RNA sequence: GGUUAAGCGACUAAGCGUACACGGUGGAUGCCCUGGCAGUCAGAGGCGAUGAAGGACGUGCUAAUCUGCGAUAAGCGUCGG
RNA sequence: CCCGGCGAGGGGAGUGAAAAAGAACCUGAAACCGUGUACGUACAAGCAGUGGGAGCACGCUUAGGCGUGUGACUGCGUACC
RNA sequence: AGGACCGAACCGACUAAUGUUGAAAAAUUAGCGGAUGACUUGUGGCUGGGGGUGAAAGGCCAAUCAAACCGGGAGAUAGCU
RNA sequence: GUAACGGGGCUAAACCAUGCACCGAAGCUGCGGCAGCGACGCUUAUGCGUUGUUGGGUAGGGGAGCGUUCUGUAAGCCUGCGAAGGUGUGCUGUGAGGCAUGCUGGAGGUAUCAGAAGUGCGAAUGCUGACAUAAGUAACGAUAAAGCGGGUGAAAAGCCCGCUCGCCGGAAGACCAAGGGUUCCUGUCCAACGUUAAUCGGGGCAGGGUGAGUCGACCCCUAAGGCGAGGCCGAAAGGCGU
RNA sequence: GACGACGUUGAUAGGCCGGGUGUGUAAGCGCAGCGAUGCGUUGAGCUAACCGGUACUAAUGAACCGUGAGGCUUAACCUU
């Protein structure tokens, strides 16, 4: 059967990257969620 | 199709009261090497009945 | 005198390897190699190498005879238990206990 | 003493139970603190285009990770201790 | 040093106050699983105990007819929240 | 010529059996329907929650839909267990 | 399934009447013991001489206590001539409990009188971890199929070689994209992983391996669409767009 | 599991011999025919579990378990 993931690394990026989290005031703050966090990987990036 | 209650350990060992093993009553004896092997079968030297039955 | 020998985190479970021990407690260790010999079985193996240490234990540390000895001791203990999964139908998973056992031989001349 | 008969009758444990002894499994309990919690008295209350916060990749006699550092790369100069 | 597959895992030797502190490492409880000893158990029916109670075993005992464990048989008795 | 005919690929899912702690959180096997079209398919893009989309079933919107998911108000309230 | 005395059995062991005996309860009495409330001797800084009486108990009210951790008393006392904790034994109190001691253990413990509480668990389809049960039971994942010889090895139905057999063959063959990211090759190892064994492996360890002016990407050009200098609009955020 | 038969002093199973049953005239060769085929050798060849026989093969000598005269009392008998 087919599944939800059907993975794309340009979808990825372009939907969850760092360049796109930073085009937009929301997006900018579940960065600076997930940095006063901690976490090690802010993104999907890579 | 399941169980009301726990078994207990006692019904456990007596399920197991026929699980033991027997072990061979005997082993035979060739009559030329004088090795020991289960009888009707042939050594792990090769003889049978003192024949010098396959060997390689 | 009384020798020991043992093997700790033996890859079988404790129930299994009972049924071989069961066969030699009591018995010469002359007999009770011939029975693990022509035991169609894996813990016999397994119990055969520990008796065979035993003995060698014996003759090289307690300098004791082979023709005198005897199994008077015998027993198998539940070792550590290492968990798995299995993965089931209908997403559920169930858990494998890979059972463990320490098997202890004793040997003597008494 | 012997035969027959009648009557009575223990010793069996495949296994199980209770108790005790010796062990295994397991990691409670007690003891311990370079970790946390809550405050007091003092400080400092901002960093950043002289490129920040936070990161990537690199950097050793070094294969990895941590710490530190940045192609002058677990460090360079100078003034003191 | 020895058994073992130039293994795993153990037995000795040695270290140490201690190795039943040996790295699956202070202390090492319970459930749970075992070995050994004593007693009981294969014509007996049910919350499994309680009251009575023979016999066996063991320890006493200045025999003192006591203690511990087991519990044939027997009266009563349908868990807890 | 054809929202034409028979029929593989391809797209679908009418019947039955199996399976129902499945091989599989909807499949397998034997048959079945469409198969130049209102067809099918790859890549990318747009529509965001009282909103979307809907050849319309209250269907679908990441195994979740008569109002998605995550976090917060929040220890909502519970004359009930 | 006797099944309309509880049963056996009873011609009284049934029914009526009379009477004398006996059994029969945690009721009554007797013996010993504890406690509560009362009156009494103003007894006594109150315990009795005594004295009578009471003492089933849910919701619930009242009263009195045990033990746990921490603070003071305590730079005191106990303790390597062995603390806490753990495990047994014996004694003791009406109870929660307490004292002593053997073994284990190997360093802390704490009287008394006061003080403060994260102060006592069998239950909440309670929470976490550990371990049982069913049970050595079901199952080992397409019914395409295996057999033998030799080799290696501690060990070979499963690995290597070889001769046969069988299966796919518009694929179960071959080359790619997407995606994954060293799974590729060689050597070595078999604890764990492989639903069995394993000398084998997409497993562990180590080393090696990816060579482009022409393939592709980057690059030039644009589609849907996105961003959008100024600009228009909008409480702010921001929206649309040249 | 059990039950039954046999284990060399032996027909227990297999094989082998013979037979039967079933199928229905093998292969090879030859003859006729251009050939497909047909005819003859030939009711041929093959033939499982069946029947009657046959030690060719396997069922080994041993070993193992199990004992060593079987309680007490009473009565009647030996010794009516």
């Amino acid at each position: 059967m087919k599944r939800t993931f059907q993975p794309s690394v340009l979808k990825r990026n372009r939907s969850h990257g760092f360049r796109a989290r930073m085009a937009t005031k929301n997006g900018r703050q579940v960065l600076a969620r997930r940095r006063a966090k901690g976490r090690a990987r802010l993104t999907v990036s890579k | 199709a399941v169980q009301q209650n726990k078994p207990t350990r006692s019904k456990r060992g007596m399920r197991r009261s026929h699980d033991a093993l027997t072990a061979v009553t005997s082993l035979s004896v060739d009559k030329t090497s004088g090795e020991k092997h289960l009888r009707h079968h042939i050594t792990a030297d090769g003889y049978y009945r003192g024949r010098k039955v396959i060997a390689k | 005198m009384e020798t020991i020998a043992k093997h700790r985190h033996a890859r079988s479970s404790a129930q299994k390897v009972r049924l071989v021990a069961d066969l030699i407690r009591g018995k010469k260790v002359s007999q009770a190699l011939d029975i693990l010999t022509y035991t169609n079985k894996k813990a016999a193996v397994l119990v055969k190498k520990v008796l065979e240490s035993a003995i060698a234990n014996a003759e090289h540390n307690d300098g004791a005879d082979i023709d005198d000895l005897k199994v008077t001791k015998i027993f198998v203990d539940e070792g550590p238990s290492m968990k798995r999964i299995m993965p089931r139908a209908k997403g559920r998973a169930d858990r494998i206990l890979k059972r463990t056992s320490h098997i202890t031989v004793v040997v003597s001349d008494r």
